[PDB]
RNA sequence: GAGCUGUAAGUAAGCUUUGAUCCAGAGAUUUCCGAAUGGGGAAACCCAGCAUGAGUUAUGUCAUGUUAUCGAUAUGUGAAUACAUAGCAUAUCAGAAGGCACACCCGGAGAACUGAAACAUCUUAGUACCCGGAGGAAGAGAAAGAAAAUCGAUUCCCUUAGUAGCGGCGAGCGAAACGGGAAGAGCCCAAACCAACGUUGGGGUUGAGGACAGAGUUACAAAGGACGACAUUAGACGAAUCAUCUGGAAAGAUGAAUCAAAGAAGGUAAUAAUCCUGUAGUCGAAAAUGUUGUCUCUCUUAUCCUGAGUACGACGGAGCACGUGAAAUUCCGUCGGAAUCUGGGAGGACCAUCUCCUAAGGCUAAAUACUCUCUAGUGACCGAUAGUGAACAGUACCGUGAGGGAAAGGUGAAAAGCACCCCGGAAGGGGAGUGAAAUAGAACCUGAAACCGUGUGCU
RNA sequence: UGAGUAGCGAAAGACGGGUGAGAAUCCCGUCCACCGAUUGACUAAGGUUUCCAGAGGAAGGCUCGUCCGCUCUGGGUUAGUCGGGUCCUAAGCUGAGGCCGACAGGCGUAGGCGAUGGAUAACAGGUUGAUAUUCCUGUACCACCUAUA
RNA sequence: UAUAGGUGCCCGUACCGCAAACCGACACAGGUAGUCAAGAUGAGAAUUCUAAGGUGAGCGAGCGAACUCUCGU
């Protein structure tokens, strides 16, 4: 279940500053809670989690040509480790 | 792959399911960091999981 | 000048929403008519 | 009946009477690509590149292995597997 | 209740109903007494009064 | 049987003759909302109780199962109240719910504009709308019938006939029987009376009968099997043309051939029976659904009664073509209320005679009605302001909402969709190229008129 | 057609410097002017990405535009304590059984839902282009769990 | 009738917000609940000028006729 909870890492300027501060940003399944996120990270990466922050992103308006629709809604989790680190390369 | 999967035992198929899911998850992380360069492995691993779950489901229905 | 439409999420959903339509026989007739016409939107 | 690598003769178009090997096939368009047939002279932006354009499959015809005449294609069931036979002579392709 | 017409002298017609002469009566349904509405014609043409 | 990763390019990475993509049958998976059913709720969300199981020292968190209401079945607890009953728990089941083309059908309920040259009876019309219930059909159906020499269940078609009749005898409404056809089918109970514990089995099913003294899962009783055959759901084979001319291209023209149980139709660079897909014809099924057969299979070989709150009557209504009429016939409400084969009903008030029939229990295929669908086809039907509102949409847009509701098809045979040079920030142009053609350059076939410009022969 | 006509939606701008193919209209600067019980600041409803950065100038902007609430690409919303739910009830709505009604349905008991009210534990500072009582720093508080007590 | 260690979920959080982003078909002189409430003057949240802060209003340049409008004598 844990590898379903964690979808992908998020790579941005703000996420990179977070990684400099030992915070790792993941896109997670939109149904899971932050406790599940913490358990999944601990299990997958064999690290210790200090805290997990979470937020939702609404669908964003997007178009190509005459077709206007929306992107997928997102759930973003920021995981603060107390022990260890995660190698994304 | 189904013919080869059917040669595996029940405990082996579960182990294959776990290991395939880990491989797929590793592929997804590599894709998100722009490191993959081999994107056809993703579909191949996904269908292997589908075949593995199909064979397990057949055995349980057959035995039941 | 104060106009007629003063939008209100709660009022809109309570008066014109799916559950309000479901709650009466005539509301279900509305939903059936819109499904028959092929509307994308059935209710608020 | 027309397959890649087959030797065919063009029976309609600018290249009528020409012969050449079937470079490629396109079943959804019912078209084929034949070596040295239907050159197109496209403007490429990286010059003028000469390449063959597809032609309708019904504009080429297989050649008879015996009499070299253009022939239509029939089928037989030699040793179970379906095989191609020239309608002109009756010999396999 | 049935439906028909009230007719005037000029034969104007208005819709009306004919209602049964229902009388609430203590009756033994399924072996247990209960007060049910039963018509007088039915009572004369023996439910079973208890 | 060689390509393939939808439309759909575009790359990227791959799959596929060790048989992929694709097609058909059968299976597996099938998030959440929705009758929605653990509780709630502003649909697609929030919050839980039990049991089981990961996990954690432990809590938090997580996974599976289960928990609506009314119903059935059977175990308890059990009021006022003695007994009981109601009620309350449990256990098992899964019966109902909602949806539709709900078009056609049956039932409940039921307008008005309108016509009558006004209008109230009447008409519009038992129509529209609403509500309930179902099926592939429904409804009706086995004479208390039609009739007046006799026929023999029901339904539907023709005709009878715009007749008989109804009608402020106005406007209008309007049969049926006979005759001709489609189709065709008949049955089961209640009761007399027997034998077992009033309830069960036997008895019986009618115009006089009864008591007494080979047929079938289409009604007539209901479950299976064995096998065959046929059909549908993928497919396969399938005859016969070459040359020259004009052309960018030949199927056109000309010449000379060929096939035909195949000269239907599409496509192919212009108009093809012989180039392609096909057509006539013929073949084909692992699997699943259907139809239909033989064997099997079972089932079977006038003493008494004959439908009672009924028939019928009065009042008030309704349905009958029929408006209360001389109104028979059928139904509803209220109230009254028979007879018992020496019986009862009908033959258009009613009486008598005669004739026909035997109500107050039930079942019953077919000929009939309809088309959102599916398969195969058709048209002196449309051809982009037409034809669906919709050839690219119930979308855009409008409205709080019910709801209203568009516009918009065409390069070219083939993208060969204009390399490169020049002015220009770009847009756009001029060349050069592709193309048969670019005033076919995508706002792309043809390119009318209004309208807007440039030049000028006469004025 | 009217016709290059009416209009271009309350008001104070000027100059220097810059950018640029192009500047009254964009950026920077100085001076000037206007609001200031507000043209300032903060909540709510409502809207729903309009927010930020880089790039762009066809169309939108009543002129222009190098600019923008416009176009392209990539980003941005962090909570035990804030507001709401896992608490409470009001009006009202709904309602097991139940009462009533041609049908459809109407009403209603227990109960339930329902804030605009009641209850309820966190403050100050720092930090980004875009979040902050949410991140970070310092110092707390509340509920629950386990161990010593 | 105390200390100690540990755990703490879901939804919202961007931005506009007396408006160019809400209701008014508009980048519309209109409408839109509550809160904060500086100095001089003053009874005052009146008046005038200012503070904090914000703004110069999405067509301009001339001319300085009739006429119209808004102002002063
Ligand atoms: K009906
Ligand atoms: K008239
Ligand atoms: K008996
Ligand atoms: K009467
Ligand atoms: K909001
Ligand atoms: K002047
Ligand atoms: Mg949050
Ligand atoms: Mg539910
Ligand atoms: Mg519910
Ligand atoms: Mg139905
Ligand atoms: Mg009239
Ligand atoms: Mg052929
Ligand atoms: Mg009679
Ligand atoms: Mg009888
Ligand atoms: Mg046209
Ligand atoms: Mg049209
Ligand atoms: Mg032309
Ligand atoms: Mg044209
Ligand atoms: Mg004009
Ligand atoms: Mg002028
Ligand atoms: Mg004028
Ligand atoms: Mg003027
Ligand atoms: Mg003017
Ligand atoms: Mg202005
Ligand atoms: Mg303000
Ligand atoms: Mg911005
Ligand atoms: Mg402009
Ligand atoms: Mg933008
Ligand atoms: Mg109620
Ligand atoms: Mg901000
Ligand atoms: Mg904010
Ligand atoms: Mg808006
Ligand atoms: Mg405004
Ligand atoms: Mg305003
Ligand atoms: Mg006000
Ligand atoms: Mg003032
Ligand atoms: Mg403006």
């Amino acid at each position: 279940e844990a590898r379903d909870i964690l979808k992908r890492p998020v790579i941005t300027e703000k996420s990179s500053e977070a990684m400099a501060e030992d915070k790792y940003t993941f896109d997670v399944d939109t149904r899971v809670n932050k406790t599940q996120v913490k358990m999944a990270v601990e299990e997958i990466f064999n690290v210790k989690v200090a805290s997990v922050n979470i937020m939702n992103y609404k669908p964003k308006k997007k178009r190509m040509g005459r077709y206007q629709g929306y992107t997928n809604k997102r759930r973003k989790a920021i995981v603060t480790l107390k022990e260890g680190s995660i190698d994304l390369f | 792959k189904a013919k080869e999967i059917r040669d595996l035992t029940t405990s082996e198929i579960e182990e294959q399911i776990k290991s395939s899911k880990e491989e797929l998850f590793n592929l997804r992380f590599q894709l998100a960091t722009g490191q993959l360069e081999e994107t056809a492995r993703i579909r191949t691993v996904r269908k292997t999981i589908a075949r593995l779950k199909t064979v397990a489901r057949e055995r349980e229905i057959e035995q039941s | 000048v104060k106009r007629t439409y003063q939008p209100n999420k709660r009022k809109h959903s309570k008066v014109h929403g799916f559950r309000k339509r479901m709650s009466t026989k005539n509301g279900r007739k509305v939903l059936a008519r819109r499904r028959r016409k092929g509307r994308k939107v059935l209710s608020a | 009946h027309i397959k890649k690598g087959d030797n065919v003769k063009v029976i309609a178009g600018k290249d009528k009477g020409k012969e050449g090997k079937v470079i490629a096939t396109l079943p959804k368009k019912d078209r084929v690509v034949v070596e040295g047939v239907n050159i197109m002279k496209k403007h490429q932006k990286p010059g003028i590149l000469e390449t063959e354009a597809a032609i309708h499959v019904s504009n080429v015809q297989l050649l008879d292995p015996k009499t070299n005449e253009p022939t239509r294609v029939g089928y037989k069931f030699v040793d179970g597997k379906k095989v191609r036979i020239a309608k002109k002579s009756g010999e396999e392709i | 209740a049935s439906t028909g017409n009230r007719r005037s002298h000029a034969l104007n017609s208005t819709k009306r109903r004919w209602n049964a002469n229902l009388q609430k009566v203590r009756i033994l349904v399924d072996g247990k007494p209960k007060k049910v509405w039963v018509s007088a014609r039915a009572l004369k043409s023996g439910v079973t009064r208890v």
